RNA sequence: GGUUGCGGCCAUAUCUACCAGAAAGCACCGUUUCCCGUCCGAUCAACUGUAGUUAAGCUGGUAAGAGCCUGACCGAGUAGUGUAGUGGGUGACCAUACGCGAAACUCAGGUGCUGCAAUCU
RNA sequence: GAGAACAGAAAUCUCCAGUAGAACAAAAGGGUAAAAGCCCCCUUGAUUUUGAUUUUCAGUGUGAAUACAAACCAUGAAAGU
RNA sequence: AAGCUCGUAUCAGUUUUAUGAGGUAAAGCGAAUGAUUAGAGGUUCCGGGGUCGAAAUGACCUUGACCUAUUCUCAAACUUUAAAUAUGUAAGAAGUCCUUGUUACUUAAUUGAACGUGGACAUUUGAAUGAAGAGCUUUUAGUGGGCCAUUUUUGGUAAGC
């Protein structure tokens, strides 16, 4: 027959890694987690307990509930054609702080640190994100650096 | 000096490596991530724990939280400053962690500011008891106990500072099936020798045990007594006089230590040596490669 | 440059490997009994053989451990069946030594046909004082390379008593 | 049987090794790689051209099995079995399978259809890649002549359009011909059996003075 | 700057072979009455730092060291790959255009940092 | 790897190296080293109540599992499980 | 199809910034497991076959294996490294900051956790481009034999398989 288990195809999914082996380290139990933080997801194959399924791994959710020794995270999984809210309850060992939205976080202080600037001075907000601008108008110097000419190597096999 | 054995480069390569405080095996991390982990709907409250580690001629005591920076200290007691409330001797006992004990768990309350409730059991008869929550007041302080690679054995020393914990105020959850004199036939218990054994009953008794029987083994141990002229029947008055003592200033008036850092420090460059740089590893592999591989 | 580092007896060691099972491994075990002054213990197999007429799980010997000062003065009652007699084997790479000896009447005891005679062997373990380091269990480390036994130095520290000759080459 | 190499010319399929789950597989028609005068050192034959293939294809073992006799056959009568040391560079691992439908009267009774086609492994067949050096001559200057129309005579049996090539850099080991010259009297050459073991200024000092001496002396 | 206790990161600290450690501490150590467990106090259990230590543990220094890590217009715009063509070639396969871009190799360097408390000529 | 009378390669004992190359009931894959592997003391948490979530899914059952609530327990000195 | 509530609210088969996850292509096996070619250095008493020797853990060779440094070629059910394509999340007014309450939870502790009370941040309010408007409900016809082409790949030699 056919075989579509729990945890099919998993063979270089779940491995601890290579010379990372034994026991989990402390970190990742002394970190506070409160409800409405962004998360990722990593399953860690050394307790399965409270380990997610296959199909969740590196996707991204909130925290809704905290219980004494899981955390409880929302996944938007696509079904069919729509969005659904899978509800999912993890333990704290595979689940890590997802800092792209930290980021954000310093961003949010660092517009509102020179917003008191701006005001101070005057005008000149200018802190909506620039795009990679194209390079302005730049001389390029000879002194000390002349231009070396270059050529097609001939073929030869060398083998 | 093995060299058939040969451990190859591959082998070298592929090997995982301990923790570096597992390494030196210093630590069990199978029961430390069961003593740490605090509860997830607790947030940002810290569980904090009691170490006890037995070394040579000292006991370690004191108060430290857990962090992910690291393990932070809340308070201290160290044997040594023993001598400074009257107990001079006997450093290593049995009653001596507990005398720790008392002096651990009171320390605590005075920089915290609580200790004026809270204040334990201060007849000590050796009989089992918590310090009960206060009604209308603050709930007590729990700590948990810190072992880790000392077989847990009836009649242990780290124990003494177990029953002093917990009779210096201070809430340690805690058993009797383990204490020195808990019967193993039966759940019977007898605090009397446990009274003796907080307050040097074992010792005590070994005193007359061989001021009677043999004196040249009673001669060569026990120098201080004779030298300071301490007699078994005002030993368990030492004790006494002790816990009475502890409570009266617990202030832990450091020493004034002598000198400064910069001399401590100053005496370790002097004496111990440093790094070599590459141009001297470059000019010594350059002669030793032309005095030996240069053939004379 | 000779510190309070020497060699001494860390252990003495005894085995009675037995043919078989039945009445005679109680008679062996009870002969440990007035020799070491102490209780014998079990020795068990870890596999069947079927041809040596044992199998798993049937208690062929029994053996017993002797140390501290208590432990020496077995050795030259054992030692005087040999005539003082060693070899230049017999010696392990880890500094130790041993030998095996039956018609263990002449190491005294009446003779007790009941009794009979039994090949009682011995094995003694050398170490320095502090050795220990590989048996704590805190920082448990490694004897090093420069402390460890030799089976030179094992030798050494043997001809210098009992006047013991090595024979063979 | 022994089908035309048409249908296993090309590479038509993953790897199909000889493992665990690959039992009862035909041995190889190819039985010894390295041929000539093998025991011959490193500094007595400074010239070997090679054989490299162009394209992507399959060349079985029987394929490499007839080139070595025809290219053996060859040097060996002309300039001597003492004059080269011959090498086949290529190992058959692919599998080939056949479904072995029989020739009689079948339909009714043949095979039932083509239902569970898997079938039974038939032989064994390199892998080629492209610009994969095949061959190896390991001759002396004195006899290029012989040995490149040698290796011609082979190039005709194997199924394809592989090429010969004038090699350099000592077509024994790596490293340019007049590099290798330079360290020949230099002292980073070890005279070891078959290939020779060059130098290395990474390990230990002791052990390097035991088998290269004359590298630290005067030497010449 | 050394040492101890508890750690964080966790082989830039692991391993092999040598040398050194006045200072405090680490560990060996000495004792078998009471607790306790073993055949064996050797581990574990209890007692004073007593009778010597730094031999060992630990720490520190070296190896044209084995490994680990870092960096490199070193390999190498190489292999591979997304998009495109009535592009080449019969076929396998291969170039070109707009983009992304490895690994092995080679060379050079390092071969522990740090928090809490006490203490240390 | 080095040794002990029978005892020799497989009888029982001792030392060194040994990241595991063993063992976890039965397939295969992950996980496991003061451990989930050996053995030893106590015990039935393989208990009661009915919710919520994941896999197959239609987002229905079924099997399996996950973390919790309100009781009574087992164990360990205890955190805890 | 019937529509319904409101109207640029906010959404996207797209790109960027930041940040995860993924073991295929490649590559490697003088790295683990399998293989796998050919030699060099010791080794066999706890291996056998030849000279001598009562005689071996005796002197000299070889055969078959081990250890050391090497060498040629590979793995869909091999693997340290690791692509390209594709893929998860965020780019904020349901947001941030300061004071403060309630709670039967938690905490040694009005100390923690959820949400509000008073005040400040407004049109670059805090990536690009686009938006025949955004969202929502009911009902039901037909549909449940598919095929072909570039790209990747499985079985078979191959097929308009």
């Amino acid at each position: 027959g056919k075989s579509h288990g729990y945890r099919s195809r998993t063979r270089y999914m779940f491995q601890r890694d290579f010379r990372k082996h034994g026991a989990v380290h402390l970190s990742t139990y002394l970190k506070v987690y409160k409800v409405g933080d962004i998360v990722d997801i990593k399953a860690n194959g050394s307790i399965q307990k409270g380990m997610p399924h296959k199909f969740y791994q590196g996707k991204t959710g909130v925290v809704y509930n905290v219980t004494k020794s899981s955390v409880g995270v929302i996944i938007n999984k696509m079904v069919g054609n729509r969005y659904l809210e899978k509800r999912l309850n993890l333990r704290v060992e595979h689940i890590k702080h997802s800092k792209c939205r930290q980021e954000f976080l310093e961003r949010v202080k660092a517009n509102a640190a020179k917003r008191a600037e701006a005001k101070a001075q005057g005008v000149a907000v200018q802190l909506k994100r620039q795009p990679a601008q194209p390079r302005e108008s730049r001389i390029v110097s000879t002194e000390g650096n002349v231009p070396q000419t270059l050529a097609p190597v001939p073929y030869e096999t060398f083998i | 000096a093995f060299q058939k054995d040969a451990k190859s480069s591959a082998y070298s390569s592929r090997f995982q490596t301990p923790f570096r405080r597992r390494r030196e095996g210093k630590t069990d991390y199978y029961q430390r991530k069961r003593l740490v982990t605090q509860h997830k709907a607790k947030y940002n409250t810290p569980k904090y724990r009691l170490v006890v580690r037995f070394t040579n001629k000292d006991i370690i005591c004191q108060i430290i939280s857990s962090t992910i920076t690291g393990d932070v200290v809340l308070a201290a007691a160290y044997s040594h400053e023993l001598p400074r409330y009257g107990i001079t001797h006997g450093l290593t006992n049995w009653a001596a962690a507990y005398a720790t004990g008392l002096l651990i768990a009171r320390r605590t309350l005075q920089k915290l500011g609580l200790d004026e409730t809270y204040k334990g059991v201060e007849e000590v008869e050796g009989e089992y008891e918590l310090t009960e929550a206060v009604e209308d007041g603050p709930r007590p302080f729990k700590v948990f106990l810190d072992i880790g690679l000392q077989r847990t054995t009836t009649g242990a020393r780290v124990f003494g500072a177990l029953k002093g914990a917990s009779d210096g105020g201070l809430y340690v959850p805690h058993s009797e099936n383990r204490f020195p004199g808990w019967d193993f036939e039966t759940e019977e218990i007898d605090p009397e020798l446990l009274r003796s054994y907080i307050f040097g009953g074992h010792v005590s008794q070994y005193m007359e045990e061989l001021a009677d029987d043999d004196e040249e083994r009673f001669s060569e141990l026990f120098k201080g007594y004779l030298a300071d002229d301490i007699d078994a029947d005002s030993l368990e008055d030492i004790y006494t006089s002790a816990h009475e003592a502890i409570r009266a200033d617990p202030a832990f008036k450091p020493t004034e230590k002598k000198f400064t850092k910069e001399q401590y420090a100053a005496e370790s460059k002097k004496y111990r040596q440093t790094k070599l740089s590459k141009e001297e590893r470059a000019a010594r592999v350059a002669a030793k490669i032309a005095a030996l591989a240069g053939q004379q | 440059q000779n510190p309070m580092r020497d060699l001494k007896i860390e252990k003495l060691v005894l085995n009675i490997s037995v043919g078989e099972s039945g009445d005679r491994l109680t008679r062996a075990s009870k002969v440990l009994e007035q020799l070491s002054g102490q209780t014998p213990v079990q020795s068990k197999a870890r596999y069947t053989v079927r041809t040596f007429g044992i199998r798993r799980n049937e208690k062929i010997a029994v053996h017993v451990t002797v140390r501290g000062p208590k432990a020496e003065e077995i050795l030259e009652r054992g030692l005087k069946v040999k005539e003082y007699q060693l070899r230049d084997r017999n010696f392990s790479a880890t500094g130790n030594f041993g030998f095996g000896i039956d018609e263990h009447i002449d190491l005294g005891i009446k003779y007790d046909p009941s009794i009979g005679i039994f090949g009682m062997d011995f094995y003694v373990v050398m170490n320095r004082p502090g050795a220990r380091v590989t048996r704590r269990k805190r920082c448990k480390g490694t004897v090093g390379n420069s402390h460890k036994t030799t089976k030179e130095d094992t030798v050494s520290w043997f001809k210098q008593k009992y006047d013991a000759d090595v024979l063979d080459k | 049987a022994r089908r035309p190499a048409r249908c296993y010319r090309y590479q038509k399929n993953k790897p199909y090794p000889k493992s665990r789950y690959n039992r009862a597989v035909p041995d190889s028609k190819i039985r010894i790689y390295d041929l000539g005068k093998k025991k011959a050192t490193v500094d007595e034959f400074p010239l070997c051209v090679h054989l490299v293939s162009n394209e992507l294809e399959q060349l079985s073992s029987e394929a490499l099995e007839a080139a070595r006799i025809c290219a053996n056959k060859y040097m060996t009568t002309v300039s001597g079995r003492d004059a080269f040391h011959l090498r086949v560079r290529v190992h058959p691992f692919h599998v080939l399978r056949i479904n072995k439908m029989l020739s009689c009267a079948g339909a009714d009774r043949l095979q039932q259809g083509m239902r569970g086609a898997w079938g039974k492994p038939h032989g064994l067949a390199a892998r080629v890649d492209i610009g994969q050096i095949i061959f190896s001559v390991r001759t002396k200057d004195s006899n290029k002549d012989v040995v490149v129309e040698g290796l011609r005579r082979a190039r005709y049996k194997f199924p394809g359009q592989q090429k010969i090539i004038l090699s350099k850099k000592w077509g024994f080991t790596n490293l340019d011909r007049p590099e290798y010259l330079k360290k020949r009297e230099a002292g980073e050459v070890k005279d070891d059996g078959a290939f020779v073991k060059f130098l290395s200024k990474k390990g230990s000092l002791e052990n390097n003075i035991r088998e290269f001496p004359e590298y630290f002396a005067a030497q010449a």
